[PDB]
RNA sequence: UAACAGGCUGAUACCGCCCAAGAGUUCAUAUCGACGGCGGUGUUUGGCACCUCGAUGUCGGCUCAUCACAUCCUGGGGCUGAAGUAGGUCCCAAGGGUAUGGCUGUUCGCCAUUUAAAGUGGUACGCGAGCUGGGUUUAGAACGUCGUGAGACAGUUCGGUCCCUAUCUGCCGUGGGCGCUGGAGAACUGAGGGGGGCUGCUCCUAGUACGAGAGGACCGGAGUGGACGCAUCACUGGUGUUCGGGUUGUCAUGCCAAUGGCACUGCCCGGUAGCUAAAUGCGGAAGAGAUAAGUGCUGAAAGCAUCUAAGCACGAAACUUGCCCCGAGAUGAGUUCUCCCUGACCCUGAUCAUUUUUUUGAUCAAGGGUCCUGAAGGAACGUUGAAGACGACGACGUUGAUAGGCCGGGUGUGUAAGCGCAGCGAUGCGUUGAGCUAACCGGUACUAAUGAACCGUGAGGCUUAACCU
RNA sequence: GACCUGCACGAAUGGCGUAAUGAUGGCCAGGCUGUCUCCACCCGAGACUCAGUGAAAUUGAACUCGCUGUGAAGAUGCAGUG
RNA sequence: GAAUACCAAGGCGCUUGAGAGAACUCGGGUGAAGGAACUAGGCAAAAUGGUGCCGUAACUUCGGGAGAAGGCACGCUGAUAU
RNA sequence: GUCGAGUCGGCCUGCGCGGAAGAUGUAACGGGGCUAA
RNA sequence: CCGACUAAUGUUGAAAAAUUAGCGGAUGACUUGUGGCUGGGGGUGAAAGGCCAAUCAAACCGGGAGAUAGCUGGUUCUCCC
RNA sequence: GAGGGGAGUGAAAAAGAACCUGAAACCGUGUACGUACAAGCAGUGGGAGCACGCUUAGGCGUGUGACUGCGUACCUUUUGUA
C-alpha cells in the first residue's frame, strides 16, 4: 500500500504540528549544595536533599 | 477483607474432623425424597481437599456399583450433615489424582499408624 | 424510587438452611448526606444529589468545600445524583442509610465493569478463529472481510472491530436482595455485578420490577 | 493484560532474570552500592532485602539457603556476620535507590541503589 | 475485437394481473383454472460490444457482513369445500430469528438426523492489498480418442511458487489543539445517536369448548429450557516457565552431606493471585401512544342501504416511547452549586469640566510596555493502580499506607536442614504436618514518594429592556 | 466386490496376474490429539514508548466526506442534498 | 556410536540499546468434556519410539512378509561372590 | 295499497382513482415547499 | 556425506531458492578434491527441451547495424485568412 | 577535535581552498494578512476587513483575502474522456 499522490509541505508540517519537544518546567535547587538537579535526581557533585550522598 | 470475613465466619461449621488425603471418609448428606428428608451414605477416599475457609471443599472417590464416581463435598454446606473418618491413610501427596487410573489391588493405600 | 451509593467489597456465599448456595456480591452502603435538592423551579427537575465515605481534607478543594459546607454536610469521596419520584421529598444534609432496602426484593446495580484493554474481535465482539492450520497464512485471529466491494466503497458506521474493551458504565437488572443489614451498613445481592472490588457501585430498586 | 501481576519480564526469560538477579544482589551486597537502571533497582530489592531478613538469624539451614540463592560463600558470609548484625533493629527497607539521570549509550534511566547504613 | 464483472435491452426467465371453458356432488371464482389477453422485476438463458487488454484476479470453502421483501418461523387479519385438532388461500407485517452431518472441488443435489423455522433475492454471481487454493486455466506424465506427425480434446488421470511495511477515503478505538467571551472545581439537563427486541417444551384453565367417536382447543396463567447477549470469579474447573515437591543424565560449589547450572520449564506431579468457560448471576418484557391489514359505531350524499363524506371506537414482534449505553464541537457550544482575583501606572486616546478653532484639570478604556502582584486551580515531578499500546483515567506524596520491604495470617506443596535412633545397606523412624511459600488478607513509616520552582492573574466588551437609586 | 450395455480395452507404441519394494494415487479402522465443537491461559521474539542510526515501492496537482442521481455507461472532485 | 546430553583444552555472548507487558503476527508450553464432528485431504499437531525375552496371520518368487501384530521385565541396595 | 319531486341506466367526452413489489439513504418535482407555486 | 517428499516462516528476504521441524539414500548405477576433454544448429542429456558461468525451443561478446517496424508513443516560439 | 568568531592579506574572503558567476526544484528563519461550523481541479468575477506606504490630503499603490456567482487539471487517443 503507497500513495496514489505525492502529500504536501502542508500536510507534513500539519503532521508534525504534535513533534515538538516540552522542556523540563523547572529545575530544582539543591539546599545545601545550592546547585541545580532534576527534581527527584541527584546533583552533578553527588548532592541530594542537602546530603553528600555520592563522593568523587 | 474483613467484612467478608466476618460474614464467612458466622456460617462455618464448628464440628468439622480433622482428615487428610488417602483417609477413608464416610460422608452423611441429607437426600430429600418428597417430604421425606434422610441421610445417605458416601463413603471413599479422600482425593483432594480445598482449605479456603467456608468455601473450603474436598473430593472423595469411591468404586461403586461397578462404576468409578468422584462427589466434591462442600465442607461447610448444610447438606453435608457429618463426616467420620474410618481409616488413615499413608500418602506422600496433597492430590491423588494418580488414583484413577488404578483399580484395586494397585489403588490400596497403606493405613497410616500413629 | 431513589438508590443508594455503596462500594464492592467482594463476593462471597449465603447458605441456606436447605442445603441451597446463594452467591452474592457484597455491597458496603454506608450512610449517603443529600449535598443538593434540585427542583423544577431552579434546576428544570427534581434530584437529590448525594455524597458517601470521606476524602482527605488536603484533597478537597476549595469549591467542593464550599460546596459540601453549604449542605453542612462532610465531604465525601464524590458526588452521585438521583431522580426524583413523584411522592419523593428529601432535604439537604438529610442521611439516607441502606434501611433503604428494606422491602425492596430486587435491585440494579450499576458499576464501572474492568478494563480488558485493548481487546481484539475475537474477545471483544465473540468472532470465530479462522483455521489454525490447513495453510492459514498469518491470519488466525484477523476479523476476516470488513465489508462488500465498489458497492458500497466504503465499511459501514458501528463495523465490530477491535478496540478498548471495558473500563465502562455496565448495568446489571433485578437482582436478588439477599439480605440488608442495617447495623454493618451492608447489601448482599445473588449473583455478580460490575467492576473490580472496592469500586464505586450504584444500587436502585429493581426498573423491571 | 497484567492485573494485579508482580514482577518485570525485563525483556529476558526466567533463567536469564534468576541468574542476573543472583549476580547483581552479589554485587550491591559486596560494593553496598551499585549503578544500574532504574527498572533494575526497583526489581533488585525484592531479591536483596529479603537476603537479609534471612541472614538476621544465623543457623547451618539459613546460610544454605542463602548459599542456594547467591551461590557465593563471601556473600554469604558478609551477609550474615556483617550485614544481619548491621539491619537487626531495621524492620524492612535496608536499601535505598537514587536517580541520577540518563546513560549516555541508551538514554536508559539510571539509579544507584545502596544499602542505607552504607 | 472475444472470455470475467459493469452498462443498454428484456426476446427468454421469474413474479403479478384480466377474461372465464371447465374441474370442484351441486356450484367458474374454497382450491384449481383451458384457449387467449395485459403488465412488473432485472432475476435466469440470452442479444449488443459502450467501459477496462501501458492487467478491473473470475469457481467453491472460510471470516465478516449489509440491504430488499415477492415472508421460512414467530405476530395481526379476511375467506374456506374453516366442527375441533390440523390445513388451504389471500392480505398486513422486515422486530428478531432462520441445522449439524455422510458423499462430492463443488454451488447445487441426494441422503441421515435435527429445528419454531432451516426464507427468496441484491451487494464486481458481496468479501483473495482478509485467509484458502480442492476446481477452472502454463510448463511434467499417462489413458481413451483424433491425427501420417508435430500435437489435440468444458474427455479423464497423477503432480504442480497466491507478493504488498496503508498516503488518502472509510471504519474501530484513543489523545492533542482551540473554541464555547474573567478564570476555576464539580454535578447535571438531554437535542441527537447506538444497543436490545428470537423462541421451544411442560403443567393449569381442561379431558373443558368442539365432536358420533378418534381425537381435542381459543382466550388467560405458571414453570422450565435452546440459541444469543452483558457482567463476574463466590462455587466447579483450565492456565498458572514468578510457589512447593519427585526424578534422569552431567558439570560445579575441595570432599561427605547439602545445593546450584544445563538438558523444551530437562522430564514430570501438584498449585497462589490474575486472566478465564465448560462455571453462575442477569437480560429480551410488561405498559403507553399512533397505526397496518382487518373490524366496527353513528351517518347522510342516494327517503333505503352504507365503517366515511362530517363525527366517534378498536386493531400487530413493524413505527414513537418504555429498558441499557454514549451524548452540549447540541458552534443552537445549554443548566445548577461552589471557589478565586478589588495594584503604580506610563504612552495614547475617549469623553467631559477650562479655553480663545486652538487650549487647563478629572475620569475612564476590548489599545500598548514596564513595575508590583501570581489567587482559585492546573500542570509538572515522584510512589503508583484489577486504568492503560502511548497519551488518557484513578490513588497517593511525610498533616503519608502510594509502592517496595517488614510483621502477623492465609494459601500451596507435603513431614526441610541438622542431629539422633533402627538397619550390612538402599532406606525407614523421631525431632515434624516440618521446612519453604509469587501476584492474596490484616497491619506496619524501615526505604522511596523534597522545601521549592512552573503555568494560570489583578473584578471581566457594546446596545437595549426590567428594576435599585 | 460384482454385472457387461467396452460412447471409445486387448495382447512386446505388449495382455492378464504377481511376492517384495515406493517421501507414489485412492479408501477404511485402532491409537492419538486445540484439526474441530470453541476457544482459555501462559513462556519467549516482534508489534507499542524513549535514545541513536535510518530505507522503499509510489507520486499531474489537491483545500483528498456520505447518499441518490448524472456522466466515456461502477464519482472525494458533476447536480441535488445530508 | 564421530548420535545425543553435560563438560575439558580452547574459543565465544553473534556491533544498536533501554523500557512496557495492548490488539495482531511469529516460535513454543498446557488445557475441562468431547475426539476428525475440522478439511479437498488428519494439512498441521498429538502419538509410537530402547534392550532382552515370549509371541507373531494371510500371502510368497520360499529370501521374505516381520521390528508383523501383541505382551512381560527394566531404578537402587544387599547376598549368592568381602 | 301506502310518501310528494323527481327517478332510472345506456352513450360521448375533461380531470382524477385502483391495477403499482427491490435491493447503502428520503431518492420517480433538482431541493424547500405548493391546493396553486 | 549426498539429496530435497511435507509444512510453517520468509516473499522491498538473513538468502536473486534459504531457515526451522520433520523426510530419502547412506559399500554404491555411491560420494568428493585436483587436473583434463567435448562449443552453439554445436556440445552434453538414466530424456525434464534438461544443462552448457544467477542467460537456453538455439549461450555470450563484437560486427552487418541506424536490420525492418503498413504498429505504439512523441514532435518544442507567435499572429492573420 | 570538527566547526566557528575575531585579527590579518587582498580590489573583493557574501574570492577561504566544500573557493568566478551562483538559476530552479527542494528546505528553513523573520514580518504582514488570512485560517480551528468548514465540504470538491484550489482559480476566476465580485468583495469587506487589516497592515504598510504615497508630492494635492485626498483617495490611491502593495500585500492579504472573510463572504459570494461561476467553475471536474494537462497531453494522448478517440464516435465520445472529470
Ligand atoms: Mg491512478
Ligand atoms: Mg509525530
Ligand atoms: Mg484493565
Ligand atoms: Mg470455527
Ligand atoms: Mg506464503
Ligand atoms: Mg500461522
Ligand atoms: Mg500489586
Ligand atoms: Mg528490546
Ligand atoms: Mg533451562
Ligand atoms: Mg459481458
Ligand atoms: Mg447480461
Ligand atoms: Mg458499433
Ligand atoms: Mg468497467
Ligand atoms: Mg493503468
Ligand atoms: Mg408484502
Ligand atoms: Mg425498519
Ligand atoms: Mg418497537
Ligand atoms: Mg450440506
Ligand atoms: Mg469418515
Ligand atoms: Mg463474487
Ligand atoms: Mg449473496
Ligand atoms: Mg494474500
Ligand atoms: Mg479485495
Ligand atoms: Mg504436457
Ligand atoms: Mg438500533
Ligand atoms: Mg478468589
Ligand atoms: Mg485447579
Ligand atoms: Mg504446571
Ligand atoms: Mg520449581
Ligand atoms: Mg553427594
Ligand atoms: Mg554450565
Ligand atoms: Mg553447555
Ligand atoms: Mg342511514
Ligand atoms: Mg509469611
Ligand atoms: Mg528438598
Ligand atoms: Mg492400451
Ligand atoms: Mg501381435
Ligand atoms: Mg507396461
Ligand atoms: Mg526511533
Ligand atoms: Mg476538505
Ligand atoms: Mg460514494
Ligand atoms: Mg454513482
Ligand atoms: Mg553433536
Ligand atoms: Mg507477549
Ligand atoms: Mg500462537
Ligand atoms: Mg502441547
Ligand atoms: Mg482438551
Ligand atoms: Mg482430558
Ligand atoms: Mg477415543
Ligand atoms: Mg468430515
Ligand atoms: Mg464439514
Ligand atoms: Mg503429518
Ligand atoms: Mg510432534
Ligand atoms: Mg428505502
Ligand atoms: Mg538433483
Ligand atoms: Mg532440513
Ligand atoms: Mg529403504
Ligand atoms: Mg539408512
Ligand atoms: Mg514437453
Ligand atoms: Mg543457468
Ligand atoms: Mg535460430
Ligand atoms: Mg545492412
Ligand atoms: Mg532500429
Ligand atoms: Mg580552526
Ligand atoms: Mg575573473
Ligand atoms: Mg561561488
Ligand atoms: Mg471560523
Ligand atoms: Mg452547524
Ligand atoms: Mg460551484
Ligand atoms: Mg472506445
Ligand atoms: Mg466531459
Amino acid at each position: 500500500a503507497v500513495q496514489q499522490n505525492k502529500p504536501t509541505r502542508s500536510k507534513r508540517g500539519m503532521r508534525r504540528s504534535h513533534d515538538a519537544l516540552t522542556a523540563v518546567t523547572s529545575l530544582s535547587v539543591d539546599k545545601t549544595s545550592g546547585e541545580k538537579h532534576l527534581r527527584h535526581h541527584i546533583t552533578a557533585d553527588g548532592y541530594y536533599r542537602g546530603r553528600k550522598v555520592i563522593a568523587k | 477483607s474483613n467484612i467478608i470475613k466476618q460474614l464467612e465466619q458466622e456460617q462455618m461449621k464448628q464440628d468439622v474432623p480433622s482428615f487428610r488425603p488417602g483417609d477413608t471418609v464416610e460422608v452423611k448428606v441429607w437426600v430429600v425424597e418428597g417430604s421425606k428428608k434422610r441421610l445417605q451414605a458416601f463413603e471413599g477416599v479422600v482425593i483432594a481437599i480445598r482449605n479456603r475457609g467456608l468455601h473450603s471443599a474436598f473430593t472423595v472417590r469411591k468404586i461403586s456399583n461397578g462404576e468409578g464416581v468422584e462427589r466434591v463435598f462442600q465442607t461447610h454446606s448444610p447438606v453435608v450433615d457429618s463426616i467420620s473418618v474410618k481409616r488413615r491413610g499413608a500418602v506422600r501427596k496433597a492430590k491423588l489424582y494418580y488414583l484413577r487410573e488404578r483399580t484395586g489391588k494397585a489403588a490400596r493405600i497403606k493405613e497410616r499408624l500413629n | 424510587m431513589i438508590g443508594l451509593v455503596g462500594k464492592k467489597v467482594g463476593m462471597t456465599r449465603i447458605f441456606t438452611e436447605d442445603g441451597v448456595s446463594i452467591p452474592v456480591t457484597v455491597i458496603e452502603v454506608e450512610a449517603n448526606r443529600v449535598t443538593q435538592v434540585k427542583d423544577l423551579a431552579n434546576d428544570g427537575y427534581r434530584a437529590i444529589q448525594v455524597t458517601t465515605g470521606a476524602k482527605k481534607a488536603n484533597r478537597v478543594t476549595k469549591p467542593e468545600a464550599g460546596h459540601f459546607a453549604k449542605a453542612g454536610v462532610e465531604a465525601g469521596r464524590g458526588l452521585w445524583e438521583f431522580r426524583l419520584a413523584e411522592g419523593e421529598e428529601f432535604t439537604v444534609g438529610q442521611s439516607i442509610s441502606v434501611e433503604l432496602f428494606a422491602d425492596v426484593k430486587k435491585v440494579d446495580v450499576t458499576g464501572t465493569s474492568k478494563g480488558k484493554g485493548f481487546a481484539g474481535t475475537v474477545k471483544r465482539w465473540n468472532f470465530r478463529t479462522q483455521d489454525a492450520t490447513h495453510g492459514n497464512s498469518l491470519s488466525h485471529r484477523v476479523p476476516g472481510s470488513i465489508g462488500q466491494n465498489q458497492t458500497p466503497g466504503k465499511v459501514f458506521k458501528g463495523k465490530k472491530m477491535a478496540g478498548q474493551m471495558g473500563n465502562e458504565r455496565v448495568t446489571v437488572q433485578s437482582l436478588d436482595v439477599v439480605r440488608v443489614d442495617a447495623e454493618r451498613n451492608l447489601l448482599l445481592v445473588k449473583g455478580a455485578v460490575p467492576g473490580a472490588t472496592g469500586s464505586d457501585l450504584i444500587v436502585k430498586p429493581a426498573v423491571k420490577a | 493484560m497484567r492485573h494485579r501481576k508482580s514482577g518485570r519480564q525485563l525483556n529476558r526469560n526466567s533463567s536469564h532474570r534468576q541468574a542476573m538477579f543472583r549476580n547483581m544482589a552479589g554485587s550491591l551486597v559486596r560494593h553496598e552500592i551499585i549503578k544500574t537502571t532504574l527498572p533494575k533497582a526497583k526489581e533488585l530489592r525484592r531479591v536483596v532485602e529479603p537476603l537479609i531478613t534471612l541472614a538476621k538469624t544465623d543457623s547451618v539451614a539459613n546460610r544454605r539457603l542463602a548459599f542456594a540463592r547467591t551461590r557465593d560463600n563471601e556473600i554469604v558470609a558478609k551477609l550474615f556476620n556483617e550485614l544481619g548484625p548491621r539491619f537487626a533493629s531495621r524492620a524492612g527497607g535496608y536499601t535505598r535507590i537514587l536517580k541520577c539521570g540518563f546513560r549516555a549509550g541508551d538514554n536508559a534511566p539510571m539509579a544507584y541503589i545502596e544499602l542505607v547504613d552504607r
